[PDB]
């Protein structure tokens, strides 16, 4: 009889959020990695990325200011396997080989996973579409791919991507070093999607602004808006459907707004998607283009082409990447 | 003390948090 | 365009003989060797002089020109 | 500014005799290098034991001279360590080692050859890079 | 610290069984708002 | 144009369309084997061209010689043929089945192949094929026990094609591996090690298989079972499709790391063998410029060549060090109890070893688009490109989308049900 | 005998030429001319040392229009200019497209903002999209003017190419640490918040519209009267309060904050630039350096990567840069152990 | 309908161009050394 009263409770409105069968985990877990994750940036001890003994604190009172840095990876010792808490001993012992890592991570993971579930279990209980679920879906995909599948394909945790600012921007360097991502399409498309969405996020809302219902109760000294009871809603789509096409070409324009909004949830996930893969895909080696050599037969000339330039770069910071933590000549991993 | 700082202006973040989804300004049809 | 002029014949007919006309005339733009004389981008027999494992550089404002050939001269 | 005799023109034996390769060859020697050295000798540096090259005038020092074609040969054939003390043939590729390294059962003598010619072509073409990898490193 | 391993383990599968029977769930089921099928 | 949805409620068409694409499918397996053993030179790394259905059947060990190329070519031919011509045979049945003529009004037809809702025959229909993989899965075992053999890449000298006896049919054994770990080396299906395992563990498969097959055959679900899923057409594969990605998952992962399955002998070495395959090689290398291995002090502290492993045994060292749980033939001779053995390293080292070693480190599974060998920064004269890397990459790939389609199909049943339609 | 031109020229055809169309279409097809024929047809390592179009074999990646020599400043070097004296074929050899290029092109992006502050009065509509386009133009100026004058000259501005401009990338990171610069942080804000709208609200609209609007279910229909349009603000709102936990209702503010945030960026990530021009940077942290040097056992992601980046100047600027001819000893580059 | 700027200039001035780079493109790929 009890259990009958507890399901109706999760299932609908609880005047704060909805809280259904998705989030009867996604709610404790994403709670353990917020505040643990919270007081690892404010506290952890140092930690030894790469199992050498040379550990990296990047905690705000270790002497760290915000950009500089927080909850590092766990050790490549440790790398692959699992470590809880309770499979080592001291907790001395486990903030220094990385334990907050790999708990705050998993946790979040799942949390985030079920936060995208939460989103389309929410539609079942009001009618609507199953969309918003698949949007999503980008770039959560996406920190899983950073988070998860590279480290699973690189083999070790560490190196998976730091949870402090500035060592996120270490992770794009050292993985465009060692991979290079640049001249892959998967993130040109990446580029794609993204100055995508901005070029369009400013397109839409420009127009959706500049065609607007010049008449409503607006004047030079007020601006009260809309709402739903608003039939003919905000603004007048033929003068926007007129300024683009006139800038362009009718094609150019749009003619409904299915269409319009269609796009502009097309273009960023679908961008996203493979980017996401892109790194997943980088992840067992299957890195980007390489045009390193064009040549003058003639002699044979090597003739240096702007890709080069790109792949001098790219050497100098591979060859000081983790320094010092690699005894064998060519890198492997 | 550059830490405290990094601290204070978090706590506000999250107050502001609090605040603005459970004390914000009704979105009604009444109209 | 709704197609228009893209269903008639004489559009094709008109073109047909016109554009494989450009096809070809640009094709023989390369072959001829215009391209090098015109724009000045050596070829693979002019980039370095036998043994000359420099690059050549400029360096006054003024005597472009004059270098260039200077460069010219050289690898003939 | 073209591959020239001259260019070709290189040593042949220990005390001064010499030939002139042409163009078919050369090709054939790239060809081969990458089909069976490349991935353990690529641009002409060892993977396996970085402190040995394949440049030109390390060559010279080997035991016996590799400055030239018969020696080269000689050594694709029956490998010889830097000093000639020891018989590498279980480590190297060696068409006395067909039976381990099976891409060396194919090869014949004009290929050995022609191998040869392109290691001794490279570096007046590449120069310091074919060496150390200078563009490469 | 074995003792907070089984603590966990109990916590975890405890609101997991919550997940797995509230969906197997006789009761709640798959109650949508347009349409009622029990 | 949703074409393929206007499909859905007309079975008589979905039978030509689903035999159709079942036709392209067989069609693949005979253009790309025959175009395999066109382009397939005799003795040449299987994997250092570019093939991927010929190593399925060399491990099969369907025809080679101790880790031997191929002694006999012939085995490919029949393969590539079969299945090619497998392709018309059906390419004949889905056109006809999709342009002639609808169905579920014959009614002796319907009395053995019935509808959608009807959870009898949905059932029924599901047993059915259940009782096809059931035998497809045996028969794997009787090509392994009292057939030409299969492939087993241990013990000892080349591991040839051998018959198996006894597979392991203990009872717990079976379900073990899949009440383990998937972490750290040890992921439930992946830790397979013995091929003796894998021969019983699909003996019990089929077992299961049919007697299940014939078990929905005739028995309807019961009432838990009807309240939780919904029975659309559409929801069956949102069902079959989410099971999918799981899996492609699954076997990419499982093709990134190996099991006597997928002998690193024709796919190549494992991203882990390169590594570790480094570590050995230099160890030799430098034990022959007389450098004692125990001794050793990287800048680190740590011993360019051994260290511990958290459980305390002895690995190599380098970044090297994440890669101990990996065993292959090749370095588990020098493994002992405690670990590696000092002693059988500087004494007891064959020199077949040494080639392995440097061959694998020299084929790093390490590629790029242009099919560029090693590093990200070498120069373009070597091709090569893991096959790993590729059924890892393109796989994972169909994994994930994949699974964007279960929560596109599934979340459309939810407006078949009463949503939007 | 104007005002007949006017609309003559203001003429509402397929494509609409303004006054603006003037400036426009000659200079956006020049400069894009300019682009596409040096990309197939010129080779520019008389001026930089690679390899610049197709004639040479680059791959669509390599191909770009290159920049002029470091030599020569800021000279804009025009056909009639002292320096390539008239002579074309040499007018390209040293480069003098660049600044064809930017220049035409810079007054494409003029006229492009004209056209859209024309249509806006013919129709009635409001300006606002021609002042979103300020961003762009913005960061066009920012960097391919601002920057090159305030260094060494034009050569240092980017390249007009694809891989050419990756190397842009990384010089950048290199030399300037660009990723700590704190605008270029909020830039890399808009632009991932640009995405984050265009997909939240496109995918809450298509799944927010109205039911049964379509007795086959499908959504490509709609007309003038259709004053409501196809989707409920009533909905997505408790959609997302019960979600997210926040969600301002109000069309117009949804549509023109999403102005803001692109936009906004932009100009940010321009000033940062016009900060680098004059080599002022964001490149370091006294604080942390200073224990830095005191303190061997001390070490920070902050550090980590000011690490690269030496290594990313040491190797890539002797090649890089061609004119003050770098040589660098094997030994005298920076390098870890090994590698 | 007659021949005009618009629909006339506006294709011809970028699609002619077009076919002779193509054209001398085409050319390039077999090109030798
Ligand atoms: C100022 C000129 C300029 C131009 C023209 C480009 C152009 C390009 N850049 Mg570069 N870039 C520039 C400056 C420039 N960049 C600067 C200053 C920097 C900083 C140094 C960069 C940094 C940069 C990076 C880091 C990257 C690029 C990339 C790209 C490519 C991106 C493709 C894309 O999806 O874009 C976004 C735009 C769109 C998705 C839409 C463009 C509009 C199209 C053409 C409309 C098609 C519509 C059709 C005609 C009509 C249909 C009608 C409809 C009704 C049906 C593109 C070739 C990326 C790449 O992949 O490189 C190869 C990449 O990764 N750029
Ligand atoms: C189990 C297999 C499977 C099956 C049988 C279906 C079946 C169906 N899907 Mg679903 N789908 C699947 C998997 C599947 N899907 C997956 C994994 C995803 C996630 C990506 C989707 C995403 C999806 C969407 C988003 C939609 C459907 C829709 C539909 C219906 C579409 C009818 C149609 O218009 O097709 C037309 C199909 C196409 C034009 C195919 C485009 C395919 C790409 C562009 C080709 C890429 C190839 C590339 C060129 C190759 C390069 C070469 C390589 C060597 C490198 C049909 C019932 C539609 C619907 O409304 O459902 C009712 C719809 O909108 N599906
Ligand atoms: C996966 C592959 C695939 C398959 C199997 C189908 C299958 C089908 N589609 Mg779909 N479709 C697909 C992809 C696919 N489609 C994609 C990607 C799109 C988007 C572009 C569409 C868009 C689409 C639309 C818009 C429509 C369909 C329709 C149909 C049905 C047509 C039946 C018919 O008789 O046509 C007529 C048949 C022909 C013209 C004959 C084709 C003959 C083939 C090529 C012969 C091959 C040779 C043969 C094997 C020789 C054998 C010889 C022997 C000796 C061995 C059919 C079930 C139609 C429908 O309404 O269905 C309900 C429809 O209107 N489809
Ligand atoms: C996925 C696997 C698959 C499946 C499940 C099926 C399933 C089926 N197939 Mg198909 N098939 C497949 C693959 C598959 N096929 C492939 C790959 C091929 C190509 C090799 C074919 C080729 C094929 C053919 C050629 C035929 C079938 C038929 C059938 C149906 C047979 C049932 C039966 O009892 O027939 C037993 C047969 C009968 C009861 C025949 C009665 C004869 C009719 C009524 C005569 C009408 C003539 C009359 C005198 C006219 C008077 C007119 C007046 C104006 C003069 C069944 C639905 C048959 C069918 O659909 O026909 C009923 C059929 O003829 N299949
Ligand atoms: C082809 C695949 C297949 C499919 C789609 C189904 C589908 C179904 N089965 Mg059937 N079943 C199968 C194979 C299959 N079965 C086999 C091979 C057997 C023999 C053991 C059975 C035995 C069986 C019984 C005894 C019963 C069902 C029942 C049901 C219904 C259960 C409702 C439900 O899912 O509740 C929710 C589901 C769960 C809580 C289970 C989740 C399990 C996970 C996803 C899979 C774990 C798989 C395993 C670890 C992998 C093997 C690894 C290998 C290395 C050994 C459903 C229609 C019930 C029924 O129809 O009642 C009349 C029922 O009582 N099935
Ligand atoms: C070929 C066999 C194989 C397969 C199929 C997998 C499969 C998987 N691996 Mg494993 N792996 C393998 C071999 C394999 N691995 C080997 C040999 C190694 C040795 C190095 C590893 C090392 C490894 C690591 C280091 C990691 C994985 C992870 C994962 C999971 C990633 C997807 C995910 O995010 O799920 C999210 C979860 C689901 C979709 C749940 C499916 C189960 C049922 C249907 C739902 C239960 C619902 C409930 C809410 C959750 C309870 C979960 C419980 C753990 C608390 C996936 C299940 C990652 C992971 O997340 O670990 C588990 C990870 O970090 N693997
Ligand atoms: C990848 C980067 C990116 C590109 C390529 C791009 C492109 C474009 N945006 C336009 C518009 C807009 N973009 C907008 C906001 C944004 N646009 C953004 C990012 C981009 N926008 C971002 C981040 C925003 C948010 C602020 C707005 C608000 C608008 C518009 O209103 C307008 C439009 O109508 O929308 C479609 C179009 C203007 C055409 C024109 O004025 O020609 C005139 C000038 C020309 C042709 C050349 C000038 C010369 C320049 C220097 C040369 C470029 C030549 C290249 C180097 C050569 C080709 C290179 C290849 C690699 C592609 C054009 C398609
Ligand atoms: C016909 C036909 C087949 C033409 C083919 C064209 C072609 C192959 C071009 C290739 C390459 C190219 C871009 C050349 C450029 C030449 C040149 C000088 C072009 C101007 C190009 C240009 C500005 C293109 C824009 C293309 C375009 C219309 C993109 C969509 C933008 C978008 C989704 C806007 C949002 C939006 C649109 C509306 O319409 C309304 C109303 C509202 C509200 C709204 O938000
Ligand atoms: C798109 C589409 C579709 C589909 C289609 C399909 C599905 C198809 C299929 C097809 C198929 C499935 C096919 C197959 C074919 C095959 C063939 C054609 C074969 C051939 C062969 C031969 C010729 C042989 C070979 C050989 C041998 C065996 C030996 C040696 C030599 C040789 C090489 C000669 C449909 C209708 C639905 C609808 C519309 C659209
Ligand atoms: C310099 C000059 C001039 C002239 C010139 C011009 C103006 C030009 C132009 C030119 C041009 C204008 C050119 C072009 C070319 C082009 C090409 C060659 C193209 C191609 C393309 C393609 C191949 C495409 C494709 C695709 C696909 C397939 C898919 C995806 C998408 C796309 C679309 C990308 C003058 C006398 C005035 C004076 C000054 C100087
Ligand atoms: Mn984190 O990292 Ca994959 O590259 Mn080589 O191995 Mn370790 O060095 Mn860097
Ligand atoms: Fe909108």
């Amino acid at each position: 009889n009890l259990w009958e009263r507890f399901c109706n409770w999760v299932t609908s409105t609880d005047n704060r959020l909805y809280v259904g069968w998705f989030g009867v985990i996604m709610i404790p877990t994403l709670l353990a990695a917020t505040i643990c994750f919270v007081i690892a940036f404010i506290a952890a001890p140092p930690v030894d990325i790469d199992g050498i003994r040379e550990p990296v604190s990047g905690s705000l009172l270790y002497g760290n200011n915000i950009i500089t840095g927080a909850v590092v990876p766990s050790s490549n010792a440790i790398g692959l396997h699992f470590y809880p808490i309770w499979e080592a001993a001291s907790l001395d012992e486990w903030l220094y080989n990385g334990g907050p890592y790999q708990l705050i991570i998993f946790h979040f993971l799942l949390g985030a996973s079920c936060y995208m579930g939460r989103q389309w279990e929410l539609s079942y209980r009001l009618g609507m579409r199953p969309w918003i679920c698949v949007a999503y879906s980008a770039p959560l995909a996406s920190a899983f791919a950073v988070f998860l599948i590279y480290p699973i394909g690189q083999g070790s945790f560490s190196d998976g991507m730091p949870l402090g600012i500035s060592g996120t921007f270490n992770f794009m360097i050292v993985f465009q070093a060692e991979h290079n991502i640049l001249m892959h399409p998967f993130h040109q498309l990446g580029v794609a999607g993204v100055f995508g969405g901005a070029l369009f996020c400013a397109m839409h809302g420009s127009l959706v602004t500049s065609s607007l219902i010049r008449e409503t109760t607006e004047t030079e000294s007020a601006n009260y808006g809309y709402k739903f009871g608003q039939e003919e809603e905000t603004y007048n789509i033929v003068a926007a459907h007129g300024y683009f096409g006139r800038l362009i070409f009718q094609y150019a324009s749009f003619n409904n707004s299915r269409s319009l909004h269609f796009f502009l949830a097309a273009w960023p996930v679908v961008g996203v998607w493979f980017t996401a893969l892109g790194i997943s895909t980088m992840a067992f080696n299957l890195n980007g283009f390489n045009f390193n050599h064009s040549v003058i037969d003639a002699k044979g000339n090597v003739i240096n082409t702007w890709a080069d330039i790109i792949n001098r770069a790219n050497l100098g910071m591979e060859v000081m990447h983790e320094r010092n933590a690699h005894n064998f000549p060519l890198d492997l991993a | 003390m550059e830490t405290i700082t990094y601290v204070f202006i978090f706590a506000c973040i999250i107050a502001l948090f609090f605040f603005a989804i459970f004390f914000r300004e009704p979105p009604r049809i009444t109209k | 365009p709704f197609s228009d002029i893209i269903t008639s014949v004489r559009y094709w007919v008109i073109h047909s003989i016109t554009i494989p006309a450009l096809f070809i005339a640009g094709w023989l733009f390369v072959s001829t060797g215009l391209a090098y004389d015109v724009f000045g981008t050596p070829r693979p027999d002019s980039y370095y002089a036998q043994e000359q494992r420099s690059i050549p550089l400029v360096t006054d404002r003024f005597e472009a020109k004059q270098q260039v050939e200077t460069f010219l001269e050289q690898l003939k | 500014a073209e591959l020239t005799p001259e260019v070709l023109t290189v040593p042949l034996n220990s005390e001064g005799k010499t030939i002139t390769l042409t163009e078919k060859q050369y090709l054939e020697g790239k060809r081969l290098f990458q089909y069976a050295c490349a991935s353990c000798h690529v641009g002409g540096i060892t993977k396996t034991n970085p402190s040995l090259d394949l440049r030109t005038e390390t060559l010279a020092l080997a035991t016996p001279p590799r400055d030239n074609i018969e020696g080269l040969v000689d050594y694709m054939k029956n490998p010889t360590t830097y000093d000639g003390e020891q018989e590498i043939a279980e480590v190297h590729p060696s068409l006395r080692s067909a039976d381990i390294f099976p891409k060396m059962r194919n090869l014949t003598e004009k290929d050995l050859v022609a191998i040869a010619g392109h290691i001794l072509v490279e570096p007046k073409i590449l120069g310091d890079k074919w060496g150390g990898g200078k563009v490469y490193y | 610290m074995e003792t907070l391993k089984i603590t966990v383990y109990i916590v975890v599968t405890f609101f997991v069984l919550l997940f797995v029977f509230g969906f197997l769930s006789g009761d709640p089921a798959r109650n949508p708002k347009r349409k009622d099928l029990e | 144009w949703a074409g393929n949805a206007r499909l859905i409620n007309l079975s008589g068409k979905l039978l030509g369309a689903h035999v159709a694409h079942a036709g392209l499918i067989v069609f693949w397996a005979g253009a790309m084997t025959l175009f395999e053993l066109a382009h397939f030179i005799p003795e040449k790394p299987m994997y250092e061209q570019g093939l991927i259905l010929i190593p399925h059947i060399a491990t099969l060990g369907w025809g080679v010689g101790p880790g031997g190329e191929v002694v006999d070519t012939f085995p490919f031919f029949v393969v590539g043929v079969v299945h090619l011509i497998s392709s018309a045979v059906l390419g004949f049945g889905g056109v006809y089945h999709a342009i002639r003529g609808p169905e579920t009004l014959e009614e002796y037809s319907s009395f053995f192949g019935y509808d959608w809702k009807d959870k009898n025959k949905m059932t029924t229909i599901l047993g059915f094929h259940l009782i096809v993989l059931g035998i497809g899965a045996l028969l794997l075992v009787a090509k392994a026990m009292f057939f030409g053999g299969l492939y087993d890449t241990w013990a000892p000298g080349g591991g040839d094609v051998r018959v198996i006896t006894n597979p392991t049919l203990d009872p717990r054994v079976i379900f073990g591996y899949l009440l383990k770990s998937p972490f750290g080396g040890e992921g439930w299906i992946v830790s397979v090690n013995n091929l003796e395992d894998v021969v019983g563990g699909h003996i019990w498969i089929g077992l299961i298989c049919i007697a299940g097959g014939i078990w929905h055959i005739l028995t309807t679900p019961f009432g838990w079972a009807r309240r939780a899923f919904i029975w659309s057409g559409e929801a069956y594969l949102s069902y079959s499709l989410g099971a999918l990605s799981m899996m492609g998952f699954i076997a990419t992962c499982f093709v990134w790391f190996n099991n006597t399955v997928y002998p690193s002998e024709f796919y190549g070495p494992t991203g882990p063998e390169a590594s570790q395959a480094q570590a050995m090689t230099f160890l030799i290398r430098d034990q022959k410029l007389g450098a004692n291995v125990g001794s050793a002090q990287g800048p680190t502290g740590l011993g360019k060549y051994l260290m511990r492993s958290p459980t305390g045994e002895i690995i190599f060292g380098g970044e090297t060090m994440r890669f101990w749980d990996f065993r292959g033939p090749w370095l588990e001779p020098l493994r002992g109890p405690n670990g590696l053995d000092l002693n059988k390293i500087k004494n007891d080292i064959q020199p077949w070893q040494e080639r392995r070693a440097a061959e694998y480190m020299t084929h790093a599974p390490l590629g790029s688009l242009n099919s560029v060998g090693g590093v990200a920064t070498e120069i373009n004269s070597v091709n090569f490109v893991s096959p790993r890397s590729w059924l890892a990459t393109s796989h994972f790939v169909l994994a994930f989308f994949f699974l964007v389609g279960h929560l596109w199909h599934a979340g459309r049943a939810r407006a078949a049900a009463a949503g939007f339609e | 005998w104007f005002d007949i031109l006017d609309d003559w020229l203001k003429r509402d055809r397929f494509v609409f030429v303004g006054w603006s169309g003037i400036l426009l279409f000659p200079c956006a097809y020049l400069a894009l001319g300019g682009w596409l024929t040096g990309t197939t047809f010129v080779t520019s390592w008389y001026t930089h040392g690679l390899a610049s179009s197709y004639l040479e074999g680059c791959n669509f990646l390599t191909v770009a229009v290159s920049t002029p020599a470091n030599s020569m400043g800021h000279s804009l070097l025009l056909l009639w200019g002292p320096e390539a004296q008239g002579d074309f074929t040499r007018w390209c050899q040293l480069g003098g497209l660049w600044t064809f290029i930017a220049l035409h092109g810079a007054f494409g992006l003029i006229g492009f903002m004209l056209r859209q502050f024309e249509i806006a009065r013919l129709v009635g509509v409001r300006p606002y999209n021609a002042i979103a386009f300020s961003a762009p133009i913005a960061v066009f100026v920012s960097v391919f003017l601002i920057y090159p004058l305030g260094q060494s000259s034009w050569f240092f501005a980017p390249s007009f190419g694809v891989a050419a401009i990756f190397r842009f990338l990384l010089f950048f990171q290199g030399f300037h640490n660009w990723t700590l610069n704190p605008f270029h942080m909020m830039g890399v804000a808009g632009v991932l918040g640009g995405a984050l709208l265009c997909a939240i609200h496109g995918a809450t609209v298509e799944n927010t519209l109205f039911q049964d609007g379509e007795g086959a279910s499908t959504f490509r229909a709609f007309n003038p009267t259709q004053a409501e349009e196809t989707y409920s603000m009533v909905t997505a709102n408790r959609f997302w309060s019960q979600i997210f936990g926040i969600a301002f209702s109000n069309k117009r503010w949804l549509h023109f904050f999403m102005l803001f945030v692109p936009v906004t960026g932009l100009w940010m990530s321009a000033i940062g630039v016009v900060g680098l021009a004059l080599n002022l940077r964001s490149y370091d942290f006294i604080s942390q350096e200073i224990r830095a040097a005191e303190d061997p056992e001390f070490e920070t992601f902050y550090t980590k990567n000011l690490l690269l980046n030496e290594g990313i100047r040491a190797w890539m600027a002797p090649q890089d840069q061609p004119h003050e001819n770098f040589v660098f000893p094997e030994e005298v580059l920076p390098r870890g152990n090994a590698l | 309908y007659p021949i005009f700027t618009v629909r006339w200039v506006a294709v011809h001035t970028l699609a002619v161009p077009t076919i002779f780079f193509l054209g001398a493109i085409a050319a390039m790929q077999f090109i030798q050394r």
